[PDB]
């Protein structure tokens, strides 16, 4: 076979616009496979100096987390002040979730339907998911809105926040997502509801993964079942959303395993009444942005791919880790060795697939030409 | 005696306050995972503990 | 292969009634053989009840196969005596509307058992909405209909059996004993709960809403660390201890920090005998369970299903394909690790959602098994697989695949969500199979050849 690089726009050098910043050296190339003989090429990755950020804070407002909501009224400005050191562009948003509004999960008596908690506490009626504030670059509005939020109450310890994650990920323009680093913070202190638990409430339709927000409120919470982790992983990967789990110490292992399952996400240890959320977020972002994961899209049948990693400090990994290069710092070049194998001659004369680092819109186009 | 549960969707903070009030009340507290049971509680003690648990939103019992 | 997929019989119920959510055989191998179909959301002619649920009787043999509803109960929600005595007038104790009655239909001989998992009833002491389980037990061809609501007891709240939701899964042992599973008992810890028909009938006394059955067997409450385990999500019966009494098999999908496990409870007691932990977290290990002899050794073998298990294709992209685990029994005892695993081949197919023994469908001396994929197929309509038995257990390749004949629609068909088999309708010695398609309110019957 052979190969030829078409565009190969030079990656941005050491110190503009999120779309004008390049982080993959080769862009488009053609591989002329020769059946058994495979073809290989190399692509350079270089972390950008400063890249915009979009953070969406999704918090649990059950009766538990009552104290946490009292120590978040200053997060809007504090996080922005502590984040300017990292990027010159930043936007923040807020959102809350409690539970599906059906019988087995929430008491249906009117007295408990208006005030789910005890008479001493003045709670609000339960809701599935509310988009308090779309992404914005002003922290004063964040503080003002989050200050007046009211806690809610429920019945069962686990909370139905997975559907909230789905609505956040798929709604797009309503949430104001941009084509920059998308961060999602998921704050809770209890387990989670996934597909199959809606059968106890008479809900059997699987989640369809669509934006069902009317007046910043998630309707249809009674119609569709909770989303399975596979669906959440698929949608998060498709939307390039990186998740941070800020959960208490009691439920640490569950979310550790969850983050093991989900790609490009981190788990923190929220403490006290959300005292150290800012440092947790910064640490999680630093940990996430210092790794690169390469993935391909729907490789054609009869074609198999292989990844090789040329990391920093002389460590050269292979195997399934060939697509993973950890410990990359700011402006630290990294190279990958990619080889494509084609063990047949598919009728498709030329089928192309894209290799894309997780969490970035930058793509390298690979065009195959069998024979 | 009194055995509050607080095992539903109840804040963790409002579960060691009951333990603190019981211990500072001179009684004996048998701590457990999201469950507290006391011993040597008198009628006035049991009534006060039940009232406090009800105000806190816990699920008070008696043994 | 064997099942006459060329032209099966189709039974259709009222639109939007979830007809076919549960299926069962009635009086097989005898005159009056019929098929029972549940319609959890079917409008009934009860006083002041909306979508109270129903169970249909479909006689077999008649060319039209007309289905008619059984009148298990025609009394609207009861009223609190104090309400009409005091200045209240009307204040129903029970909430029978939208009770999802008929979501579980099981029969054994002349007895039938229809349960309403979402039955809720205001407590007579203080206002509440506890959704306990209530079941009806027809006896002697509808001669005497009893009511079994064991979780409707003194302990009335989520902290007790108030949210038991009993009848979520039911079963009949070979001796007629009734087995129930309440997923929502003791803060969703779960609870297995059984009693023989003689005990139920002897203690029946409908005046008191809170009725206690003598000699009843039930699992005790456990520490708080076991909350939200959902024990009893699905139940099955088989001989696993060497005794003469069938032993209980129960699913705990969300136990062990959401990994899930299955437990086998001894007969004549309720003690636990074996545990079978799950493989992957959130793989909903315990959606369905079954116990049948799949290697002709004379000893029952356990089967489990994890519809949500996530597997990654060789390319690398993860995909949601269900899984089924098979444990073979030996004279010494069952092993803790699976002897074989079956995996789906379609994304979001929920493979292993439902399982059911088919008996010696091929008459080759080895029992067969049917596994359903509600959202499988090439158009997400649902598929059912048949896996032959053999000396080494289940075969890794399905012998037959069943799909709906009607064209796809905008709503999911849920074909294969509910399955039943192991009994002969036409009486020709070849077992049969009933498949639920409640997405379109239809049930199909398949017969050997
Ligand atoms: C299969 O897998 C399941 C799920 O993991 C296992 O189920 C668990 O098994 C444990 C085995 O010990 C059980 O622990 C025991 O639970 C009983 C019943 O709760 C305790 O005895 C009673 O506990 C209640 C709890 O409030 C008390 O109120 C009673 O006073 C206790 N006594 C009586 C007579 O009822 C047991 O107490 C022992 O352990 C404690 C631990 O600190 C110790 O302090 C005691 O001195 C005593 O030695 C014990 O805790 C789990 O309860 C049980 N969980 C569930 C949900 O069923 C199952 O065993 C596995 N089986 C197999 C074969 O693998
Ligand atoms: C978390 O919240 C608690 C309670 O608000 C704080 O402790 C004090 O508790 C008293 C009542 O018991 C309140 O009146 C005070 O306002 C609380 N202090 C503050 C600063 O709000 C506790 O300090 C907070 N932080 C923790 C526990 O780390
Ligand atoms: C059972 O009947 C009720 C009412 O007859 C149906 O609920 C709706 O009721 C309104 C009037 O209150 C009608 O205008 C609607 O047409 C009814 N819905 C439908 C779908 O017809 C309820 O839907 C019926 N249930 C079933 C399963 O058909
Ligand atoms: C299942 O429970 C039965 C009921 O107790 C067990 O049978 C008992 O076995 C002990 C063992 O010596 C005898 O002392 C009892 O008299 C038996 N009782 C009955 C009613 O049979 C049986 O052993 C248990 N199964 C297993 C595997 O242990
Ligand atoms: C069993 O019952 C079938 C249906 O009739 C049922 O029983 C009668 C007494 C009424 O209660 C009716 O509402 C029920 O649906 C009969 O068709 C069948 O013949 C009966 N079996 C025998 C052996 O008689
Ligand atoms: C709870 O607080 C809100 C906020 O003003 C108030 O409108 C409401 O009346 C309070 N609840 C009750 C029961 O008064
Ligand atoms: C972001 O990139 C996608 C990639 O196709 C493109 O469709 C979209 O217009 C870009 N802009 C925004 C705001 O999403
Ligand atoms: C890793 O690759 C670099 C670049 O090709 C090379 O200089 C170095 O010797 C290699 N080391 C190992 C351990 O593979
Ligand atoms: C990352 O690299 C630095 C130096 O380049 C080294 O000190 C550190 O131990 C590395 N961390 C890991 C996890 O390899
Ligand atoms: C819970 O699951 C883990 C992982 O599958 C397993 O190692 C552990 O043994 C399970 N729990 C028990 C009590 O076996
Ligand atoms: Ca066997
Ligand atoms: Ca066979
Ligand atoms: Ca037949
Ligand atoms: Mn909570």
């Amino acid at each position: 076979g052979s190969k030829d690089i078409k565009k190969n726009k030079n990656v941005t050098n050491r110190s503009l616009k999120p779309e004008d910043i390049t982080q993959i050296q080769p862009q488009q190339l053609v591989l002329r496979l020769r059946s058994g003989e495979p073809q290989t090429f190399t692509l350079k990755f270089k972390r950008a100096e400063d890249y915009p950020i979009d953070l969406y804070y999704l918090m649990d407002l059950s009766y538990s987390m009552k104290d946490d909501l009292e120590n978040v009224k200053s997060l809007g400005t504090d996080l922005m002040n502590e984040m300017r050191r990292i990027t010159s562009d930043f936007r923040i948003g807020f959102g809350s979730f409690v539970e599906k509004t059906v019988m087995p999960y929430i008491s249906t008596t009117p007295a408990k339907l208006r005030n789910p908690c005890t008479s001493e506490q003045n709670c609000t009626s339960p809701f599935s998911y509310k988009n308090v504030l779309s992404l914005t670059n002003k922290g004063e509005v964040f503080n003002e809105l989050v200050g007046k939020q009211r806690i809610s109450g429920n019945l069962d310890s686990p909370e139905g926040g997975f559907d909230a994650i789905m609505q956040v990920a798929v709604c797009g323009s309503l949430i104001g997502w941009r084509n920059v680093t998308r961060l999602l913070v998921f704050s809770t202190d209890a387990g989670f509801h996934f597909a199959g638990d809606g059968k106890l409430g008479g809900i059997v339709l699987p989640n369809d993964g669509q934006c069902h927000l009317e007046n910043n409120m998630y309707t249809m919470s009674h119609y569709y079942d909770y989303p399975s982790i596979a669906h959440l992983v698929q949608k998060l990967s498709e939307n390039n959303i990186q998740t941070i789990f800020a959960v208490t110490e009691e439920f640490q292992p569950v979310y550790k395993e969850l983050k093991n399952l989900i790609p490009k996400s981190a788990v923190g240890t929220l403490s006290a009444n959300s005292s150290n959320v800012i440092q947790l977020i910064i640490d999680a972002y630093n940990s996430l942005s210092s790794e690169v994961i390469l993935e391909n899209g729907k490789l054609s049948e009869g074609v198999t791919i292989s990844y090789k990693s040329y990391c920093k400090n002389g460590v050269n990994g292979t195997g399934e880790n060939g697509r993973k290069c950890s410990n990359i710092s700011i402006g630290d070049e990294v190279q990958f060795e990619i080889s494509i194998t084609s063990n047949k001659c598919p009728k498709k004369d030329s089928d192309s697939f894209k290799i894309r680092p997780l969490g970035f819109t930058e793509e390298v186009e690979v065009i195959l030409q069998y024979i | 005696e009194v055995e509050v549960h607080g095992r539903g969707d109840i804040p963790r903070s409002s579960l060691e306050l009951f333990e603190k009030v019981a211990k500072e009340l001179g009684l004996k507290v048998e701590r457990n995972h999201r469950t507290v049971t006391v011993k040597g509680v008198s009628e006035e003690q049991i009534r006060e503990l039940e009232e406090v648990a009800k105000k806190l939103g816990l699920w008070v019992l008696v043994r | 292969f064997n099942l006459d997929a060329e032209a099966p019989a189709v039974l259709s119920g009222p639109p939007g009634s979830f007809f076919g959510f549960s299926v069962e055989f009635y009086r097989p191998g005898t005159d009056g053989v019929s098929v029972l179909v549940g319609a959890p959301k079917a409008n009934t002619s009860q006083p002041g009840v909306l979508q109270g649920g129903a169970v249909y009787l479909c006689p077999w043999g008649a060319s039209p196969t007309q289905c008619t509803p059984i009148e298990f109960d025609s009394k609207g929600s009861r009223l609190l005596e104090s309400s009409l005595s005091s200045s209240e007038g009307e204040e129903p104790v029970e909430y029978k509307s939208l009770q999802w009655f008929g979501a579980t239909v099981r029969a054994h001989g002349s007895s039938i058992l229809a349960c309403a998992p979402l039955y809720s009833w205001r407590t007579e002491k203080e206002p509440l909405s506890d959704p306990v389980g209530t079941c009806y037990l027809s006896t002697d061809n509808f001669t005497r209909i009893l009511e079994y609501a064991p979780c409707r007891s003194d302990f009335s709240w989520a902290a007790g059996q108030g949210y038991c939701q009993g009848g979520f899964s039911a079963e009949f042992t070979k001796t007629g004993r009734v087995v129930l599973g309440g997923p929502g008992s003791y803060f969703w810890q779960g609870q297995i709960l059984s009693a023989t028909q003689e005990q139920i009938a002897e203690s029946y006394y409908p005046e008191y809403l809170i009725n206690l059955v003598q000699g009843q067997l039930q699992t005790r409450q456990a520490s708080s660390i076991y909350d939200d385990s959902y024990l009893g999500y699905s139940v099955a019966v088989g001989e696993f201890s060497g005794d003469d009494t069938e032993d209980f098999v129960a699913g705990v999908p969300k136990g062990n920090l959401t990994y899930g496990y299955v437990t086998i409870l001894n007969g004549s007691d309720i003690r636990s005998l074996y545990n079978f932990s799950g493989e992957q977290m959130a793989s909903y290990f315990g959606y369905a369970v079954a116990a049948t002899d799949v290697n002709g050794d004379g000893l029952d073998d356990l089967l489990v299903g994890a519809p949500l298990l996530m597997d990654r294709t060789p390319d690398g992209r993860p995909q949601e394909v269900g899984r089924v685990y098979v444990y073979l029994q030996h004279p010494a005892g069952i092993e803790p690790t699976p002897t074989l695993t079956l995996t789906g081949h379609d994304e979001f197919g929920r493979f292993g959602s439902s399982l059911t023994p088919l008996g010696d469908l091929d008459q080759d001396g080895y029992n067969d098994v049917a596994i359903g994929a509600p959202f499988g197929g090439e158009t997400q309509q649902g598929v059912v697989f048949v896996f032959p038995g053999g000396p080494g257990g289940l075969g890794s390749k399905p012998s037959q695949v069943l799909q709906p004949l009607w064209a796809a629609s905008h709503t999911p068909d849920f074909f294969g969500s509910a399955l039943r088999g192991g009994r002969d309708l036409d009486g020709n010695g070849y077992p049969d199979l009933i498949v639920g398609s409640f997405g379109v309110d239809k049930a199909v019957v398949y017969r050997g050849r």
